[PDB]
């Protein structure tokens, strides 16, 4: 539904664009408009001061010991919201 | 003899000598169908800049004009030139 919305109001198009939108990689963008003459597929240059990657490492953090989560300060911050 | 008649399925038996059309026959395609007082020119042919393309100036403006094109293609320039 996003792709049919985007492709209809997209001012230009590129070759084989229907399957291109799911197959875009991580950080890969398709820019078109009147500020760029050729609709091009670009890789956005990696952010050196990132919005901090919020993706918790999961298996290795499960792999360690059963840690004692401090429920008291978690609840008391939940309490004041 | 220099006057253009648009026809359909006119037969030329092969082989026939083929050369590029000169300036006057291409002019006769667009200029001859419109009376000289009725010609209104705002453009020329893309592949032959010497060939001017006139439209029927009365029929150009009574029947409404729809100028359509993408952003940055010059649509406002074509409107301004007309
Ligand atoms: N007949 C023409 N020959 C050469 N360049 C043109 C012609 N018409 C428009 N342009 C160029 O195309 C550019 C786009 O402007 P314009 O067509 O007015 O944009 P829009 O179609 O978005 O209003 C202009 O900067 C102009 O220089
Ligand atoms: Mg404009």
């Amino acid at each position: 539904d996003d792709q049919n919305y985007v492709k209809r109001l997209l001012p230009d198009t590129v070759g084989d664009i229907t399957n291109l939108l799911p197959s875009l990689k991580e950080g890969e963008a398709l820019i078109m408009g009147d500020s760029i003459s050729i609709p091009s597929i670009v890789k956005i240059e990696k952010c050196t001061i990132p919005p901090s990657s919020i993706d918790i490492k999961y298996l290795d953090e499960w792999r360690k010991e059963w840690v004692d989560s401090e429920f008291d300060k978690i609840i008391e911050q939940w309490s004041k919201s | 003899n220099g006057k253009f008649y648009r026809g359909g399925d006119s037969l030329a038996l092969p082989p026939k000598k083929v050369e590029p059309a000169k300036l006057d026959e291409i002019i006769s395609i667009y200029s001859d169908s419109i009376d000289i007082n009725d010609r209104f020119t705002f453009s020329s042919l893309s592949l032959n800049t010497k060939v001017s393309v006139p439209v029927n100036g009365n029929r150009f403006f009574n029947k409404h004009i729809a100028i359509v094109g993408s952003t940055g293609s010059g649509k406002s320039h074509t409107v301004a030139k007309i």
